[PDB]
RNA sequence: AGAGGUUCCGGGGUCACCUUGACCUAUUCUCAAACUUUAAAUAUGUAAGAAGUCCUUGUUACUUAAUUGAACGUGGACAU
RNA sequence: GGAGAACAGAAAUCUCCAGUAGAACAAAAGGGUAAAAGCCCCCUUGAUUUUGAUUUUCAGUGUGAAUACAAACCAUGAAAG
RNA sequence: GGUUGCGGCCAUAUCUACCAGAAAGCACCGUUUCCCGUCCGAUCAACUGUAGUUAAGCUGGUAAGAGCCUGACCGAGUAGUGUAGUGGGUGACCAUACGCGAAACUCAGGUGCUGCAAUCU
């Protein structure tokens, strides 16, 4: 028979994490989740209420709905040939802030104070990121630095 | 009659011939799901800043 | 060495185990609480034996727990019995001892009915000053090494006054 | 004693206060838990802590990097106001409850709204808002690891911040005077309690009973001559004493931190380094093993 | 797979002994789809902004001890 | 598990120490849980009312099961909850 | 810098053995009329900071300590793996090309950091 429950194959994964079981530290339930917030799904499994389920586990949405001691997250799910929003009540111990969001944070802030200070000058700033160039052209000292490496090692065998 | 069961050929080309389609967000999203005494609320300071506007513009 | 690293009874706890309940462990809670002068606490079984006699949560014993100087008075009276004399055992090896007397014998006679013979179990909880700190609700530490009780030390404290021995038959 | 390292390679360990036995986490977040749709608004608790000489009562909010002191009142500044004796007495947690919540009001701005239970009765009285007004300082009770008896004198403190103004929710029948067999509370025997009734009428039956339990407690109130009767005059004059000035002056310290530093670091083992733990090593095997 | 550790823990042999099993301790050889401290590659979620950012302050019957926040805004600035 | 206590030992109850869970949580197996989710005690009926929203099997139908709220009304507790 | 109360991260914090601690704090410690709870004022409750003590808790230090943490061109670009060939080989498998890339091991270092408030030669 095929079993097909809610938390089938969810063995490993609802697991607890090596010397890290008990109880959940008060920086969870400390954290402020606002309506737009982008989080990270990642379920607790000592929290048994408000669990996601286990295909909405690595997902990342955006919160919608904060309540009492929830969040409602939107994950966008492919069914079939298209996406579908799936609207998610799950309490804050399964949920987490975006570290990429708070680094895109920062990345605004940086942004629009470089763009302040090209502002105070009169120069261009050219603000956008740019991917790892070809490197430049270099002049290699040999001084203490003399080329010195020899050829293949022949077959030993040190069974 | 023994035969195929199930098989996930052809479903990825099937799926992409027409695209996966992303669900084509929204401004002002439905408050279907937000809780009900922000919804309440929302309503009256809604209905009172146009109130103002209105009041301010006329 | 100190005032506080002293050998002070905590308690003596007097057990009286029989096999069945009813009447005879009625009679059983009369002597302990005549005895001690509080009401004593029963003890079910754990377990079934059938040979024992005894079935699951059957109260099959009864005990008490005196502290304070009316422990130290019934001490005296159960080691008259045993001739102030104790062995090289009955001593544990965290620091308790205690041993096992007959007939209750005459010390504080009651109007005594047909009860008949009831031996008991005498044990003596030794510690220092400063146990506490393991019993104790909040803070609930554990005693160092060189204020915890071991046998050498409580068996010198008995070989110390009320002045006995051990070992010797 | 002597574990196995798979023992100590698997050991979890609890915290560090669950280790140290001071906080219970399973209380904690119950109590530090806001509503995630009351955003960042604190949730104010009423520490109440009791050593032996003294009580702490503290006004505490929490964030991530730690917990936040908003007001803090102890009973050794009870003092100033002029209860000098018996500082973890029942009466004491209620005037350093009384005095929190007066330091608290007058924190924030709410002192003259508010005053409380001015004419003390010893009634289960619950602090109620003012109509059109500000609402009353919302303050949660948090006792920690110690029991609820009835009786206890935290819920002295408990009384005396909910006199004070504050309104601390809570319910009559942990006070002293509440009956097991009825469902009512004896408000004069609450407050004889307040006013320190149950150490009057100790105090003047160790007396008439035994004038040398009467010399070894209480030494101290025929010291200064503070006659039996008179606890009720003091803590009454003590609770306007705290009403009138409860700004918190603090002490002079006699000393500044850099000389109090610089004065406990000679007491203080320095931790020794690689070089001189090796010399250690070497010079214990040199010893050890130099044929005797 | 050998080493070290004394016992009416039913080794027969002092009536404390070559001919002691388990157990304990430090080692040792070899493994696991339904074992695991770890832990890839491939596959996989999200973000990379005008529906944005910052400043000022409007609405609310929500929320706060308190225009304190929340949500939506007005007005202003920022379009190689 | 170790050390002790008349009958009492392999195992009856009593006492102490070690004890990261090697126990228990109705029932399979997996996950979870230590001032607890286990054991014992006290109070109780939220195993109640009404209506939306959501998740999983899904065609994003039904049924089953569950999740987070909202208006009540209660239980519990000192209270947060 | 010590200490307390409340903590954040939850072993660099735990565990074992030993030693030290001035001041204050904390603690043990003293009492049982009241509130309260026990078979037992041991715990819990209350009262006194009074009779005493740093013995313990607690804190720090020591250990070629166990554990834990961090780093390393240490193992090791090894194992595995994505991609390619009308590559080798009877096969099992293997080598090569373009990539990604561990773990155990072995060494070295470390052994709590810190927030709010109060207090202390
Ligand atoms: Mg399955
Ligand atoms: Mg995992
Ligand atoms: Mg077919
Ligand atoms: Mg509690
Ligand atoms: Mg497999
Ligand atoms: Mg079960
Ligand atoms: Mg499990
Ligand atoms: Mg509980
Ligand atoms: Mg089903
Ligand atoms: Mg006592
Ligand atoms: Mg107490
Ligand atoms: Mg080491
Ligand atoms: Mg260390």
């Amino acid at each position: 028979g095929k079993s097909h429950g809610y938390r089938s194959r969810t063995r490993y994964m609802f697991q607890r994490d090596f010397r890290k079981h008990g109880a959940v530290h008060l920086s969870t339930y400390l954290k402020v989740y606002k309506v737009g917030d982008i989080v990270d799904i990642k379920a607790n499994g000592s929290i048994q209420k408000g669990m996601p389920h286990k295909f909405y586990q690595g997902k990342t949405g955006v919160v919608y709905n904060v309540t009492k001691s929830s969040v409602g997250v939107i994950i966008n799910k492919m069914v079939g040939n298209r996406y579908l929003e799936k609207r998610l009540n799950l309490r804050v111990e399964h949920i987490k802030h975006s570290k990429c969001r708070q680094e895109f944070l920062e990345r605004v802030k940086a942004n629009a104070a470089k763009r302040a200070e090209a502002k105070a000058q009169g120069v261009a700033v050219q603000l956008k990121r740019q991917p790892a160039q070809p490197r430049e052209s270099r002049i290699v000292s040999t001084e203490g630095n003399v080329p010195q490496t020899l050829a293949p090692v022949p077959y030993e065998t040190f069974i | 009659a023994k035969s195929k069961n199930h098989t996930a050929h052809n479903q990825t080309r099937k799926a992409h011939r027409n695209g996966i389609k992303k669900p084509k967000t929204y401004k002002y999203p439905s408050l279907k799901g937000v809780d009900p005494k922000f919804r309440r609320n929302h309503k009256h300071a809604l209905h009172g800043t146009a109130k103002a506007l209105a009041a301010a513009k006329k | 060495q100190n005032p506080m690293r002293d050998l002070k009874i905590e308690k003596l706890v007097l057990n009286i185990s029989v096999g069945e309940s009813g009447d005879r462990l009625t009679r059983a809670s009369k002597v302990l609480e005549q005895l001690s002068g509080q009401t004593p606490v029963q003890s079910k079984a754990r377990y079934t034996v059938r040979t024992f006699g005894i079935r699951r949560n059957e109260k099959i014993a009864v005990h008490v727990t005196v502290r304070g100087p009316k422990a130290e008075e019934i001490l005296e009276r159960g080691l008259k019995v045993k001739e102030y004399q104790l062995r090289d055992r009955n001593f544990s090896a965290t620091g308790n001892f205690g041993f096992g007397i007959d007939e209750h014998i005459d010390l504080g006679i009651k109007y005594d009915p047909s009860i008949g013979i009831f031996g008991m179990d005498f044990y003596v909880v030794m510690n220092r000053p400063g146990a506490r700190v393991t019993r104790r609700k909040r803070c609930k530490g554990t005693v160092g090494n060189s204020h915890k009780t071991t046998k050498e030390d409580t068996v010198s404290w008995f070989k110390q006054k009320y002045d006995a021995d051990v070992l010797d038959k | 004693d002597a574990k196995s390292s798979a023992y100590s390679s698997r050991f979890q360990t609890p915290f560090r206060r669950r280790r140290e036995g001071k906080t219970d986490y399973y209380q904690r977040k119950r109590l530090v838990t806001q509503h995630k749709a009351k955003y960042n608004t604190p949730k104010y608790r009423l520490v109440v802590r009791f050593t032996n000489k003294d009580i702490i009562c503290q006004i505490i909010s929490s964030t991530i990097t730690g917990d936040v002191v908003l007001a803090a009142a102890y009973s050794h500044e009870l003092p100033r106001y002029g209860i000098t004796h018996g500082l973890t007495n029942w009466a004491a947690a209620y005037a350093t409850g009384l005095l929190i919540a007066r330091r608290t009001l007058q924190k924030l701005g709410l002192d003259e709204t508010y005053k409380g239970v001015e004419e003390v009765e010893g009634e289960y009285e619950l602090t109620e808002a003012v109509e059109d007004g500000p609402r009353p300082f919302k303050v949660f009770l948090d006792i920690g690891l110690q029991r609820t008896t009835t009786g206890a004198r935290v819920f002295g403190a408990l009384k005396g911040a909910s006199d004070g103004g504050l309104y601390v929710p809570h319910s009559e029948n942990r006070f002293p005077g509440w009956d097991f067999e009825t469902e009512e509370i004896d408000p004069e025997l609450l407050r004889s309690y307040i006013f320190g009734g149950h150490v009057s009428q100790y105090m003047e039956e160790l007396a008439d009973d035994d004038e040398e339990r009467f010399s070894e407690l209480f030494k101290g109130y025929l010291a200064d001559d503070i006659d039996a009767d008179s606890l009720e005059d003091i803590y009454t004059s003590a609770h306007e004493a705290i009403r009138a000035d409860p700004a918190f002056k603090p002490t002079e310290k006699k000393f500044t931190k850099e000389q109090y530093a610089a004065e406990s670091k000679k007491y203080r083992q320095t931790k020794l380094s690689k070089e001189e733990r090796a010399a250690r090593v070497a010079a214990k095997i040199a010893a050890l093993a130099g044929q005797q």
